[PDB]
């Protein structure tokens, strides 16, 4: 009805890789990084008015990494069917040129969860300020992801996602340029 | 407005 | 990636469902390997169930385990309304007012502007009801939505349109209603 909390982790072999998340209603509280064991806080301000033990979420990876240990050989090793993404590429809002501005790039409905995903401007790969989020859930099992890029808006500036996942024969792209 | 509690995962049977 | 080796995935989900603030609450444990759910732990039952085949087994093993019942059965209390008190001032009870602009655009690349966006973002929560009018009277066809968007950062965007030939001294006006405002937003625009 009302609202939602979730809890999400995930394991994932032979790649190793775990994830452990908190989702309100779509939107996630917070996840833990494997490699530093320490939970991050989707927005700064969370940090201020709750916590979380960490060690509670690494106990659960390794519990989870044993669990898929015993599920794969007792399916016979029947591997996951790779489901490839869709992805929309949308604005932060309407867009006026010298209006410094957030191009956000949307994956959604694919499985398993590794993707790699690239920002291009006018062809050339894109580094300086981009950020993305961790795997988020789905009633259906797949996954979704965000990656995000500030710009400031031009003319003579275009843009494309640059999405790439074993269920794709081909690298998928989504356009965007300034309309007006 | 306090601290979050995971809950815990539970091994399969072997 | 170069790289074709076989995958294997196995996930676990806890779902609290929250009704008329705490007054009724469900939760669900789930895990799922390889998109299949095998086996469901559902508090309107007290029982683990198999979902598949694949996973009777688990469900007559946890089954048997009344430490594990009892904690889950309990869980109702111990962690779903614990985390929503946790949660509750800043997911709950947050609350961010849209941006709204109005502005024109065309169906077809070079023709006539025959199309008013009315751009609503940076919004929260997710429940919005947006409204055209032409001179004071609503509006209902013609009306195209991206539907409702979810930003990932905690924030929501929809753009609504209405396909119309603006005819010169008409009033056109977006209007919005929110939680977060106790009445309508509303922007003007001029043809």
């Amino acid at each position: 009805e009302e609202h939602v909390i979730i809890q999400a982790e995930f394991y994932l072999n032979p790649d190793q890789s775990g994830e452990f998340m908190f989702d309100f209603d779509g939107d996630e509280i917070f996840h833990v990084d494997m490699a530093k064991k320490e939970t991050v806080w989707r927005l700064e301000e969370f940090g201020r008015f709750a916590s979380f033990e960490a060690q509670g979420a690494l106990a659960n990876i390794a519990v989870d990494k044993a669990n898929l240990e015993i599920m794969t050989k007792r399916s016979n090793y029947t591997p996951i069917t790779n489901v490839p993404p869709e992805v929309t590429v949308l604005t932060n809002s309407p867009v006026e040129l010298r209006e410094p501005n957030v191009l956000i790039c949307f994956i959604d409905k694919f499985t398993p969860p590794v993707v790699n995903v690239t920002w291009l401007r006018n062809g050339k790969p894109v580094t300086t300020g981009v950020s993305e989020t961790v795997f988020l859930p789905r009633e259906d099992h797949l996954f979704r992801k965000f990656h995000y890029l500030p710009f400031l808006p031009s003319t003579e500036d275009v843009y494309d996602c640059r999405v790439e996942h074993w269920g794709l024969d081909e690298p998928l792209l989504k356009h965007w340029e300034f309309d007006a | 407005s306090g601290p979050l509690k995971a809950e815990i995962a539970q091994r399969l049977e072997d | 990636m170069g790289d074709t080796r076989p995958r294997f995935l196995w996930q676990l989900k806890f779902e609290c469902h929250f009704f008329n603030g705490t007054e009724r609450v469900r939760l669900l444990e789930r895990c799922i390997y390889n998109q299949e759910e095998s086996v469901r732990f559902d508090s309107d039952v007290g029982e683990y169930r198999a979902v598949t085949e694949l996973g009777r087994p688990d469900a007559e093993y946890w089954n048997s385990q009344k430490d594990l019942l009892e904690q889950r059965r309990a869980a109702v209390d111990t962690y779903c309304r614990h985390n929503y008190g946790v949660g509750e001032s800043f997911t709950v009870q947050r609350r961010v007012e849209p941006k709204v602009t109005v502005y024109p655009s065309k169906t077809q690349p070079l023709q006539h502007h025959n199309l008013l966006v009315c751009s609503v973002s940076g919004f929260y929560p997710g429940s919005i009801e947006v409204r055209w009018f032409r001179n004071g009277q609503e509006e209902k066809a013609g009306v195209v939505s991206t539907g409702l968007i979810q930003n990932g950062d905690w924030t929501f965007q929809t753009l609504v349109m209405l396909e119309t030939v603006p005819r010169s001294g008409e009033v056109y006006t977006c209007q919005v209603e929110h939680p977060s405002v106790t009445s309508p937003l509303t922007v003007e625009w001029r043809a």
